[PDB]
């Protein structure tokens, strides 16, 4: 989460900055008119922030105010010589799994597929 | 607008006038068995006390009623706004 | 307790000011603005829509 | 000019409300809560990680390649656990066919002994043996101390949620019961 945290405040910063751009573009430095913050001037330019992130990842904007980002998978399992998260695959629009990755395959199911052609479900 | 009555101590007061809106405006329509109900109720209430001359002898008691439309967010901005008017005092 | 039922029966609602929401209360009980319009006369103990709530 | 967000749902929800009230924006890192995404209640909360809806998408699509089907929501108060599970169980009813053994949430501050029968309650179901958590840290790490007494060993393993995608906090339950725990994390890097 501190580079979710580091890009947070960058975007923040980013949206200042253009806000004093806009603002006052002959202005260098401090502002005047810039000491009256308003919250939806700066929500104005936070929705429209676009640049490259610490971890080169595009910091997305939208009206809703939300990052369309992926969701690595990370499994904690024991290998009786370092015991860490280790992540699967990637989530570019779609699952991205690895086999032979996971559970050192236990599933679990509601009721034991019992019948083999002959007894009822 | 809201409830004001001047009184030598004030009761404020949260009664949900307005139904839940949708998503264009706000407050729907006015709660006319829920909210004015309970509105009268307490004006009879503090009416009561105030011509009730055992409890609290010439002492009146003023009103706070505002807005809530059924709707936490209005709730907010109207304790808002009393508290802005504050920092008159309930 | 009798004493709201009478408080809402004999006091009536347009006389009584201060209350800017029973305006508004008033003009969608008697469904007409102030369309099937309506006088001052009328009362709420006379309508069928009032019941004491607990 | 603009304050950064908070980690629990319900204090995010609370300083989101209170700096909209004022007219302040609000970033978020670590309040990923589906109820915080409309622009109608908290429309000055633009945070910066998705929300808990592509979670309960990723969490499917997780039990649909794992080939599971039965599996127990449990979480802790706040917005985050009841929203992820509410998540969670839409996605899963919506095309998934997936189904919930039961849905038993943790107290906040549980006395006279009733956090056994939060786990007991669990085991006695031994068809369950997926279990998705949606709680902070301390009650998933409360959970799984409860799993490891009572002679009980890697029974079921856990779908873990953003709390502890990769939080080196419960890794010692991990390595103790819980072996081989998956959980999710956004798209970071070191």
């Amino acid at each position: 989460k501190v580079q979710f945290v580091i890009d947070a405040v960058y975007a923040m910063g980013h949206a200042l900055h253009a806000m004093h751009r806009d603002l006052c573009p002959g202005r260098v430095g401090l502002c005047p008119r810039m000491d009256p913050v308003d919250g939806t001037q700066l929500l104005k330019y936070i929705r429209n922030v676009n640049f490259s992130g610490i971890a080169g990842n595009p910091v997305t904007f939208n009206e809703n105010g939300d990052a369309p980002g992926r969701y690595d998978i990370y499994q904690y399992q024991l290998r009786n010589d370092s015991a860490e998260y280790k992540v699967i695959g990637s989530w570019t629009d779609h699952l991205h799994l690895r086999i032979e990755r996971m559970h050192w395959l236990p599933r679990s199911i509601c009721s034991l597929p019992c019948q083999p052609g002959e007894r009822k479900k | 607008n809201s409830i004001r009555i001047d009184g030598d101590i004030t009761l404020g007061g949260l009664f949900p006038v307005h139904g839940r809106g949708s998503e264009g405006k706000p407050c729907g329509e006015l709660k006319k068995e829920k909210g004015i109900h309970r509105l009268e109720a307490m004006l009879f209430a503090l009416d009561r006390i105030n011509n009730d001359p055992d409890l609290l002898p010439n002492i009146t008691l003023g009103a706070r009623i505002l807005d809530t439309c059924s709707r936490d967010t209005h709730a907010l901005e109207q304790s808002l706004t009393f508290v802005q008017a504050l920092i008159e005092r309930v | 307790v009798r004493g709201f039922d009478r408080y809402f029966s004999s006091r009536t609602l347009d006389n009584n000011r201060r209350n800017i929401w029973f305006a508004e209360f008033w003009e969608d009980n008697f469904h007409c603005k102030l369309v099937k319009k309506c006088t001052n006369r009328e009362r709420i103990g006379q309508d069928s829509a009032y019941e004491q709530e607990g | 000019v603009g304050v950064i967000g908070a980690s629990g749902s319900s204090v995010s929800i609370m300083v989101a409300n209170i700096l909209r009230l004022f007219k302040i924006p609000q970033i978020s890192y670590a309040s990923t809560a589906p109820d915080l995404s409309d622009n109608s209640r908290y429309d000055f909360f633009s945070r910066v990680v998705p929300s808990d809806t592509y979670q309960a998408q990723a969490m499917v699509d997780i039990v649909r390649a794992l080939k599971w089907n039965y599996v127990s929501t449990v979480a802790s108060e706040g917005s985050y656990g009841e929203s992820g599970v509410e998540a969670f169980i839409q996605k899963s009813r919506e095309d998934g066919g997936v189904c919930i053994a039961q849905s038993v949430k943790i107290p906040r501050e549980p006395k006279a002994g009733e956090f056994d029968k939060i786990i007991r309650r669990l085991l006695e179901t031994s068809n369950a043996r997926a279990v998705i958590i949606f709680a902070n840290e301390d009650d998933i790490r409360r959970v799984l101390e409860a799993a490891r007494r009572a002679n009980q060993t890697g029974h079921f393993f856990w779908m873990g949620s953003d709390s502890w995608g990769s939080k080196i906090a419960p890794v010692l339950h991990l390595e103790e019961v819980a072996e081989g725990a998956v959980t999710i994390l956004p798209k970071r890097m070191s």
